[PDB]
């Protein structure tokens, strides 16, 4: 139920002593080393063409967030904070009321993606599936509150993204 | 003559590339820079054992002086003795390099 | 049900021991090989 | 007339040298499992180019240096002995034709430390002039295995002239009767040059860390020279080609299929082992190479003795 | 113009070279240091773009910072960033880089390397992954191809 790692006797003949002996000075493992370099000379390198050969996701990648809507336009998002109590980095910053029909809705909802650890919590705290964290991963600014998301850009990204949304929680719904 | 010439040719080159990489980024004007180490103000302390290896390389060196002439010295017609020299000029160097070591000279740069 | 399962008869042997698979000549027969190297040039 | 092939010599000294680095990042790339510069050139031909005018226009380091004289004269010694080792090299024919070639490049390759030397003193930091000596330490003891295992060689040259030493190979490769010279050799011409695995100032500062982008890139292209004229002279050395007097280039063509495989023996070699420790190559020359060196210069002098092999003179 | 022309295809020159030879210096602070080494690693493979793979700090182009930064190391970070010669960019990797991110409020946590060097590109996540890290490398690049510094200079 355990071994030994190098608790070998080298041995002791002319023949081993020899042979440790041409190790010495001709340097075979040397070589050794060499040819195994040398074989992943002729390797077909493991190197993507990136940005146009892309990284291989999976449907249950957690990226960019979204909020998304019914199939009527109606955002699925019925603003009972869930999201934002389960949220292990506070990222999430929600206000509601009743708005003009009387429909319980947010009037903020806000994320940090500079406290956001992308750990997907809130979309499976989310009851309604309305908060996903989506599939872009290429989303890098070139300023910090670029990367403050309030409720029209999280609406905007629901709207971009929601024909590939939709499709990776068609493919993982039955796992959750 | 031509030698001389590569020489001054090699010069020219090399001051003009440091001339060139010491003064070609002096013309922008980037920005003024305040900047305020391992050892941080302590006095390099002096290794006896650099200075024991620079001496054995200039004793070994002269040695080396001396064995330089032997792509000649095989032309002669005392070979007899050109070469019971020549062995022991290389048998000295040896002995030179095992006194080296029995004393414990080559160690911790061995 | 369906579920992320091995097959009926589980997967093939998988090799998880040291294979440096022992290749060169031997030490008397490489220093052969030298020795007989420095006595071409030699000659 | 004579000028125009001095730039033909060190022109395209520096244009090998640029192409060399996109050769090593390319073969690093490959024999690490990934690709080296593919995108910058097609091929990643344009990656020397560029990187010299990044180098050549990035804001001077500015130090603070012990001597001013001293850090501008170190990469002019860098450079210029870097481009006179090459001056001799026979490949076939010599820019300068000397009687003493071999004795001429051990001795300016022995002048080289002076700019590790000077540009170690010359920068403030007591860490830097701690690396520039061991740096010092190891390119000198390298060159008395250098000058014993060359010495051994040229009993069977005859002279120190670099052209006859083609002369000596034309029925059989010098690596014939010296591959064990050849492979110390190979080895103390991987520890003179600072390449892996001796290459202790990449190990964990450099003697050379104060100088701004353009002038370490001098420093960088001096080394690479004289990585290059290295490869060459133990490829004259050991590996002499066939020379048709009348048709030179096959010669160079041989000369430089040669040159360009132990240049990429030296690529190869950095992708493939751990660094020394310093006292372990410290012992891998004064405990191991030199014993065998000096037992080796022993034999290369008795030998033609031994068998009536004494080469000319002339 | 003449001039203006002139110093426009020098800008093109030297915004090629500047974005085509990005060498980083990569704080490895924290988890995003791994995602850096697999940026590096062969099949995204940061080489092949002209950026290389662990420059000394006095030569780098640009600074990855590629973790957390603690209150305790903030000064280290401002010391390798004043030693960096111009031009130098800085690419805020991660949440905890960007914004202080899981350790936000933490009395030990500066709350984003922004309130430390100017920042260029935010790349987010925990961790981004190497690819969009690479992504914003060369959004990186990208703000450099657009830098009009000679432009500027002839117009003043
Ligand atoms: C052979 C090996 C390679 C050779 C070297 C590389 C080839 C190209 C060399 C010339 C490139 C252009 C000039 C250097 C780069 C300037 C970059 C820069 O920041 O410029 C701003 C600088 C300064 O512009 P500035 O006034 O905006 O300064 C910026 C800094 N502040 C605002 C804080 C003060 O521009 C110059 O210094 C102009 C230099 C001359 C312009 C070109 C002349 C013709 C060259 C041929
Ligand atoms: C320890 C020294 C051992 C070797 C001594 C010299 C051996 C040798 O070949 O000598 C012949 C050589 C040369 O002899 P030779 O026989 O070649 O002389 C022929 C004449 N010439 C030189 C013109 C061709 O030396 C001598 O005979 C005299 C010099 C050495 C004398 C002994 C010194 C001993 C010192 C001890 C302390
Ligand atoms: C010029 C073209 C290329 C030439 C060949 C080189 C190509 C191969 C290069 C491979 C990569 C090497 C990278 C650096 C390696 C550094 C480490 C290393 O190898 O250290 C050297 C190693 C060091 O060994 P070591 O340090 O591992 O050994 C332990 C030593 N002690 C116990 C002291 C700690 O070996 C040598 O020093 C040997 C040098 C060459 C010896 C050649 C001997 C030839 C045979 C002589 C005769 C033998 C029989 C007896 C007499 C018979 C008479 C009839
Ligand atoms: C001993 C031999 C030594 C050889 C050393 C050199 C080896 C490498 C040789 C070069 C390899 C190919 C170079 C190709 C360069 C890129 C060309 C290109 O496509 O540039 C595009 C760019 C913008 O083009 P644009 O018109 O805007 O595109 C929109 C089109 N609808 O347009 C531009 O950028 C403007 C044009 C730039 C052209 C630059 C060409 C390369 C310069 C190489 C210098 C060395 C040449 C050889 C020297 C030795 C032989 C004399
Ligand atoms: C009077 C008018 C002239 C005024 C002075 C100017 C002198 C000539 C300077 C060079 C030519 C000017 C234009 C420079 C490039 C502008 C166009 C450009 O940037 O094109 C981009 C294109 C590659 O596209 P990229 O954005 O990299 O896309 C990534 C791939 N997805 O890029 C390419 O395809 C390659 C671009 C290569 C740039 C030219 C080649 C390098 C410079 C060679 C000459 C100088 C250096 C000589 C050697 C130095 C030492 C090695
Ligand atoms: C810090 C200062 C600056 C540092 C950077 C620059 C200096 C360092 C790099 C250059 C070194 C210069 C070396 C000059 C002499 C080299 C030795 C030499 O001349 O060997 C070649 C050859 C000997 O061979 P042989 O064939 O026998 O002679 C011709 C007979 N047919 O002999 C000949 O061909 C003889 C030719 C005529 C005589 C040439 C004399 C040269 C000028 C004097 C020395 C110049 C260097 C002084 C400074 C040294 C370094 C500080
Ligand atoms: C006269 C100037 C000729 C061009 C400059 C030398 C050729 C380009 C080398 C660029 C370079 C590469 C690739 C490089 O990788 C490197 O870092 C180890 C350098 O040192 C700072 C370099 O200089
Ligand atoms: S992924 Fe996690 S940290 Fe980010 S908003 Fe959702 S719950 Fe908060
Ligand atoms: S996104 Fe979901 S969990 Fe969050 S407040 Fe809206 S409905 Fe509730
Ligand atoms: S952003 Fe996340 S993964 Fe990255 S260093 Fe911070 S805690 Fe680690």
């Amino acid at each position: 139920t355990y071994k030994y790692v190098n608790l070998r006797e080298p041995s002791m003949d002319m023949k081993s002593v020899t042979d440790r002996a041409a190790q010495t000075l001709l340097w075979t493992e040397l070589i050794r080393g060499l040819g195994m370099t040398l074989s992943y000379l002729f390797r077909e390198p493991a190197t993507i063409n990136y940005p146009f050969e892309k990284g291989p996701l999976s449907p249950r990648f957690r990226g960019e967030h979204a909020l998304r809507r019914y199939p009527s336009g109606e955002e699925r998002c019925i603003a009972c904070k869930l999201c934002e109590a389960v949220c292990p980095a506070q990222a999430i910053t929600i206000e509601a009321e009743p708005r003009a029909d009387g429909s319980r809705r947010t009037t903020r909802y806000d994320i940090d993606m500079t406290k956001c650890i992308y750990c997907g919590f809130c979309q499976e705290a989310c009851p309604v599936d309305a908060i996903v964290e989506g599939p872009n991963f290429e989303f890098s600014t070139e300023t910090h509150e670029e990367l403050l998301y309030n409720k029209e850009k999280l609406l905007n990204n629901g709207d971009k993204w929601e024909a590939e949304i939709a499709a990776n929680i068609q493919a993982d719904y039955l796992y959750r | 003559m031509n030698l001389m010439i590569t020489l001054l040719t090699n010069f020219t080159l090399a001051t003009l590339l440091v001339t060139i990489a010491f003064w070609l980024p002096q013309l922008n004007v980037y920005s003024e820079k305040t900047s305020p180490d391992p050892m941080g103000s302590a006095r390099l302390p002096f290794s006896m054992k650099f200075f024991l290896v620079a001496i054995t390389f200039l004793l070994f060196d002269l040695e080396i002086a001396l064995l330089l002439p032997l792509p000649w010295a095989s032309q002669t017609t005392n070979l007899n003795t050109m070469l019971t020299m020549a062995l022991l000029l290389i048998f000295l160097l040896a002995v030179s390099l095992a006194y080296e070591w029995t004393q414990k000279g080559l160690e911790w740069t061995e | 049900v369906k579920q992320d399962m091995p097959p009926v008869g589980g997967y093939g042997p998988i090799d998880y021991k040291r294979n440096l698979p022992r290749r060169g000549l031997s030490g008397y027969s490489m220093f052969a090989v030298g020795i007989g190297a420095l006595l071409f040039g030699y000659w | 007339m004579f000028m125009i092939n001095v730039l033909t010599l060190i022109i395209p000294i520096l244009l090998a040298v640029a192409f060399l680095t996109l050769v090593e990042r390319k073969v690093l790339g490959y024999m690490q499992f990934r690709k080296g510069p593919n995108v910058v050139g097609p091929y990643g031909l344009l990656q020397p180019i560029a990187d010299a005018i990044k180098l050549f226009i990035k804001e001077p380091l500015r130090p603070a240096t012990s001597s001013i004289s001293m850090f501008i004269l170190a990469p002019i010694l860098a450079l210029t002995l870097a481009l006179t080792m090459w001056i001799p090299l026979p490949m076939p024919y010599p820019l300068i034709n000397m009687n003493l070639g071999v004795l001429f490049m051990l001795a300016m390759s022995s002048l080289a430390v002076y700019s590790i030397l000077w540009s170690g003193w010359a920068s403030n930091s007591k860490y830097a002039l701690i690396g520039a000596l061991r740096a010092v330490a190891q390119t000198i003891s390298y060159e008395v295995t250098l000058a014993i295992i060359l010495l051994s060689v040229l009993l069977m040259n005859g002279s120190f002239t670099l052209s006859t030493l083609i002369i000596t190979q034309e029925q059989v490769w010098l690596i014939f009767p010296a591959w064990p010279l050849a492979m110390m050799w190979f080895i103390s011409t991987l520890a003179e040059t600072n390449r892996a695995p001796f290459d202790l100032t990449e190990g964990e500062s450099g003697f050379n860390v104060e100088y701004a982008a353009g002038p370490f890139a001098l420093f960088f292209m001096a080394e690479y020279a004289n990585i290059i004229m290295m490869n060459i002279f133990t490829t004259t050395l050991f590996l002499g080609a066939f020379h048709n007097p009348y048709m030179p280039e096959l010669y160079t063509i041989n000369f430089t299929i040669k040159s360009l495989l132990l240049s990429i023996t030296f690529l190869w070699i950095r992708a493939s082992y751990p660094r020394f420790r310093y006292d372990q190559l410290m012992h891998l020359l004064w405990k191991n190479f030199l014993p065998l060196t000096l037992a080796l210069c022993m034999w290369h002098v008795s030998l033609p003795i031994l068998l009536s092999s004494i080469p000319p003179q002339t | 113009s003449r001039g203006e022309y002139v110093v426009a295809k020098l800008d093109d020159l030297i915004n090629w070279a500047r974005r085509s030879s990005l060498w980083p210096m990569t704080f490895g602070l924290a988890c995003c240091a791994v995602e850096m080494m697999h940026m590096a690693a062969p099949r995204y493979d940061m080489d092949r773009f002209g950026v290389v793979f662990r420059a000394s700090p006095r030569q780098s182009d640009v600074m990855i910072v590629a973790g957390t930064l603690t209150n305790k190391m903030a000064p280290a970070l401002r010391k390798v960033y004043d030693q960096m010669p111009e031009p130098r960019y800085v690419v805020s990797m991660g949440s905890c880089a960007n914004g202080g991110g899981y350790y936000h409020y933490s009395y030990s946590v500066v709350r984003g390397c922004d309130r430390i060097v100017p920042v260029d590109i935010y790349v987010p996540g925990c961790p981004p992954t190497a690819e969009a890290l690479l992504y914003g490398i060369l959004q990186l690049q990208k703000k450099i191809k657009r830098e009009k510094r000679l432009r500027i200079w002839y117009r003043r």
